[PDB]
C-alpha cells in the first residue's frame, strides 16, 4: 500500500545517519587512545634520560 | 711519515658535515665564523654531540676512552660561564684539561698559551 512507501523514505536515512554517526564515536575514541599512548612514550624517553645523565654526573663528581 | 690516511667517522651531530666532508680523527676542519656572527652557540653543539661510531662505520673506539681538551685564547664575561656550564651538559669536568685564557688575563699569553 501508500503507507509502506512513507515508512521506506525514512528507513534509510535513519540508517545511513546512525551508521555515520557510530564511526564518529568510534574515530574519536581510536585517536584518543592513540594520543595518550604516545604522551606516555614521551614521558618514558625522559625518564631513561634522566636516569642515564643522573648516573654519568655521579660516576664523575665522585 | 709517520701519519697514515684515516678513516673512523665521527657523529658530530650535524647531519650536513657527516655527509659533505666527513670529519674524522687527525683531520682539521676550521668553522670560518664573520665578526657581529655567534661562534660560541655553534661551538657549543660539537662538544656536547662529540660520538664514535659504535660499529656503524664498521667499528668502534668506545672501547678506549673519549676525551676533550680546552683552551680559549681571549673570553669575556658572557663566554667564559657559557662554555663551562655545557661541559656539566657534556658530563665531563673530570676527564678534559681546561687552558683558558681571558682578556683581563695578559695579552701576551694568548699566543704562548695555543
Amino acid at each position: 500500500k501508500l503507507e509502506a512507501i512513507l515508512s521506506q523514505e525514512v528507513e534509510a536515512e535513519i540508517q545511513a545517519l546512525l551508521q555515520e554517526a557510530e564511526a564518529k564515536a568510534e574515530a574519536v575514541k581510536r585517536e584518543a587512545e592513540e594520543k595518550a599512548k604516545a604522551l606516555l612514550q614521551a614521558r618514558e624517553r625522559a625518564l631513561e634520560a634522566q636516569y642515564r645523565a643522573a648516573l654519568r654526573r655521579a660516576e664523575s663528581a665522585g | 711519515v709517520a701519519r697514515r690516511k684515516p678513516e673512523q667517522f665521527i657523529q658530530t651531530g650535524i647531519s650536513t658535515i657527516d655527509v659533505m666532508n666527513t670529519l674524522v680523527r687527525g683531520q682539521k676542519l676550521p668553522i670560518f665564523s664573520g665578526s657581529g656572527l655567534p661562534a660560541n652557540e655553534i661551538a657549543a653543539q660539537i662538544a656536547r654531540q662529540a660520538t664514535v661510531r659504535p660499529d656503524l662505520s664498521g667499528e668502534g673506539e668506545k672501547e678506549e676512552p673519549f676525551a676533550v681538551v680546552f683552551a680559549a685564547m681571549g673570553i669575556t664575561q658572557r663566554e667564559l660561564s657559557y662554555f663551562i656550564q655545557e661541559f656539566e651538559r657534556t658530563g665531563a669536568l673530570s676527564r678534559s684539561v681546561l687552558f683558558l685564557n681571558k682578556a683581563d688575563d695578559p695579552t701576551i699569553e694568548r699566543i704562548l698559551t695555543p
